[PDB]
C-alpha cells in the first residue's frame, strides 16, 4: 500500500519530468530500507532502455542495487540487459558496458553469453569495450 | 452454467457480462435488469479500471437518478478507454 | 497473605513503584515452599481477574508468571482445567495477556485443547458470549504462533470421525480460519488426500442449507488465503472437480461449484473498487 502511488506514477508516465522526479524520489527512499526495489522490476526493465541519459543511469543504478539486495533475481533482468547491449541507440550500449562488470559478477551463470555479446557488439560495431570486459574477467577469476 | 438459481451468482454473471460488453444497447439491457433486481446498489464502483477526468467526474456525479448516473458514467468511461 | 499479595500486585500494576518487589519475592519463595499447583493457579487468578484490568505491570506480571511456572512445573491436569475455566469465566481486558503468558509447550498444547473445546461448546450452544470467548481464545492462540499445525490436524481428524457434531466443528474451524488469517493452509490442503473427501461428504450429507452457506463463506475466505503454495490448492481443486478424481460424483459437483464461486469472488475482489483507493491485497 505504501508503494502503490509511486508505481502508479511510474507506469503512467510520459514526459521525462515525471519519470526523473519519481526516480529521484525512489532513489532517495531506497537509500534507506533498500528492500523496496523488488516491486520495481518490470517498470525498471522498461525504463532501463529509455533514451534519456539521466533516467537510464538512475534505472541502471537502481537495478544494480536491487541485485545487491538479493542476487537471485539477476536471471530475470537478463533479456533486458541483452537488449540494451544490442540495441541501435548507441547510448544504451555504452551505459550497458559501463555497468557490465558489476552485472557480470552479479549473474555468474550467464556471464558467458553476456561477454560474448559484448565482444560482438564492440567488434562488429566500431567501439572499444576491451577494458570493461577484461576487468570483468580479472575480477571474475 | 445454465440456470444459476442464486442471487449473488446472477449478480456475478451480469457483472462479468457488463465488464465485457462494448455494445451500448446491450450495456443498457444489463444496467436496467441489474437495477431492476437489486434495490439500492450503485453500479459504477464495479470496475476500478474505468477512469473519468476529474472535472468531468465532478460534474457527472450530479445527476439525481441512479440508472442515468451509472449508465452515462460507465458508457463515457468505456468510450474514453476505447479511444 | 494471599489478599495482601494481590493488593500489592494491583498497586504495583497501577502505580509503577518498587514497594511490592520484596512482597513478590516473598510470595515466590513461599510458593516453592508449599509446592502446590492449585494454590499457585489461584494466586495467578486473583492477580489477573481484576489486578490486570487497571494497568499493565512489570514486577506483578513477573510474579504472576513465576507463579504460573511453579504451578506448571508439575503435571496439574485438573489444576490446568480449573485455571482454564476461571480464565474463560473472567475474560475481562487482559485475560489473554495472562492466559498465554506461560509460553510452555505442554501449556500451549493444553491451552489449544481448551480453546478447541470452548469453540466446540460455543458452536453447539450458539451463544454470542461463548462465540466471543472462542474468538478471543483463537486470537490468543494466534499470538502464540509456536506450533499449532499438529493441534489443527488432530482437530480436523477428530471432526472427520464424527457426523453429528462434524458440521459445528467445521463451522468453528472455518471461522477461526477467517480470524487467524489461515495459518495452517498448505498442511490443510495436503491433508484431504484420498479419504477425507468422502468423510466430509458424509458429514455434509447430514448438514443443511446453512451448511451450504457456511461452505460458500469458507470458500470465499480461503480464496483470500494460502499465500505460501496456492498452486497446490488450485490444482487440488481443479482435479477434484473436472478431472473426476474424487470418490463421489456429488463431491465433484460441490468442488465445481466451489471453483465457480471462487472465480466469482475473485472477480469482485479485483474489479469492484471504484475511483483510486488503495488496492486490495489477495
Amino acid at each position: 500500500a505504501e508503494m502503490a502511488p509511486y508505481m502508479k506514477r511510474l507506469s503512467r508516465g510520459q514526459t521525462v519530468e515525471d519519470l526523473l522526479e519519481v526516480l529521484s524520489d525512489i532513489d532517495e527512499m531506497s537509500r534507506r530500507r533498500p528492500e523496496i526495489l523488488s516491486f520495481f522490476s518490470t517498470n525498471l526493465q522498461r525504463l532501463m532502455s529509455s533514451a534519456e541519459e539521466c533516467c537510464r543511469n538512475l534505472a541502471f543504478s537502481l537495478a544494480l542495487r536491487s541485485m545487491q539486495n538479493s542476487p537471485s533475481i539477476a536471471a530475470a533482468f537478463l533479456p533486458t540487459f541483452m537488449y540494451c547491449l544490442g540495441s541501435q541507440d548507441f547510448e544504451v550500449v555504452q551505459t550497458a558496458l559501463r555497468n557490465l562488470p558489476e552485472y557480470a559478477l552479479l549473474c555468474q551463470e550467464h556471464a558467458a553469453v553476456l561477454l560474448h555479446r559484448a565482444f560482438l557488439v564492440g567488434m562488429y560495431g566500431q567501439m572499444d569495450p576491451s577494458a570493461q570486459i577484461s576487468e570483468a574477467l580479472r575480477i571474475l577469476h | 452454467y445454465d440456470i444459476p438459481a442464486s442471487a449473488s451468482v446472477n449478480i456475478g454473471q451480469l457483472e462479468h457480462q457488463l465488464i465485457l460488453s462494448v455494445d451500448p444497447w446491450r450495456i443498457r439491457q444489463i444496467l436496467i435488469e441489474l437495477h431492476g433486481m437489486t434495490s439500492e446498489r450503485q453500479f459504477w464502483t464495479v470496475s476500478n479500471k474505468w477512469e473519468v477526468p476529474s472535472v468531468y467526474s465532478g460534474v457527472i456525479l450530479g445527476i439525481k437518478d441512479n440508472l442515468t448516473r451509472d449508465l452515462v458514467y460507465i458508457l463515457m468511461a468505456k468510450g474514453l478507454h476505447c479511444s | 497473605m494471599d489478599i495482601y499479595v494481590q493488593c500489592l500486585s494491583a498497586l504495583i500494576g497501577s502505580c509503577p513503584d518498587a514497594c511490592v518487589d520484596a512482597l513478590l519475592d516473598t510470595s515466590v519463595q513461599h510458593s516453592p515452599h508449599f509446592d502446590w499447583v492449585v494454590a499457585h493457579i489461584g494466586s495467578s487468578f486473583p492477580g489477573t481477574i481484576i489486578s490486570r484490568v487497571l494497568s499493565c505491570g512489570l514486577k506483578d506480571f513477573c510474579v504472576h508468571g513465576g507463579a504460573g511456572g511453579g504451578a506448571g512445573s508439575s503435571g496439574g491436569s485438573s489444576s490446568q482445567t480449573p485455571s482454564t475455566d476461571p480464565f474463560p469465566g473472567s475474560p475481562a481486558i487482559p485475560a489473554e495477556k495472562r492466559v498465554p503468558k506461560i509460553a510452555s509447550v505442554v501449556g500451549i498444547l493444553g491451552h489449544l485443547a481448551s480453546r478447541h473445546g470452548d469453540s466446540i461448546r460455543r458452536e453447539l450452544l450458539r451463544m454470542f458470549h461463548d462465540s466471543l470467548a472462542g474468538g478471543s481464545g483463537g486470537r490468543s492462540g494466534d499470538p502464540s504462533l509456536q506450533a499449532t499445525v499438529p493441534f489443527l490436524l488432530q482437530l480436523a481428524v477428530m471432526s472427520p470421525a464424527l457426523l453429528g457434531t462434524v458440521s459445528g466443528e467445521l463451522v468453528d474451524c472455518l471461522k477461526p480460519p477467517a480470524v487467524l488469517s489461515q495459518l495452517q493452509q498448505h498442511l490443510q490442503g495436503f491433508p484431504r488426500e484420498e479419504l477425507d473427501n468422502m468423510l466430509n461428504l458424509a458429514v455434509h450429507l447430514v448438514s443443511q442449507a446453512s451448511g451450504a452457506g457456511a461452505y460458500r463463506l469458507l470458500q470465499f475466505l480461503v480464496d483470500t488465503a494460502m499465500p505460501a503454495s496456492v498452486i497446490t490448492t488450485q490444482g487440488l481443486a481443479v482435479p477434484d472437480t473436472v478431472r473426476e478424481a474424487c470418490d463421489r460424483l456429488i463431491q465433484l459437483l460441490l468442488l465445481h461449484l466451489q471453483k465457480l464461486v471462487h472465480h466469482r469472488g475473485g472477480s469482485p475482489g479485483e474489479g469492484v473498487l471504484g475511483p483510486p483507493p488503495p488496492p486490495r491485497l489477495v
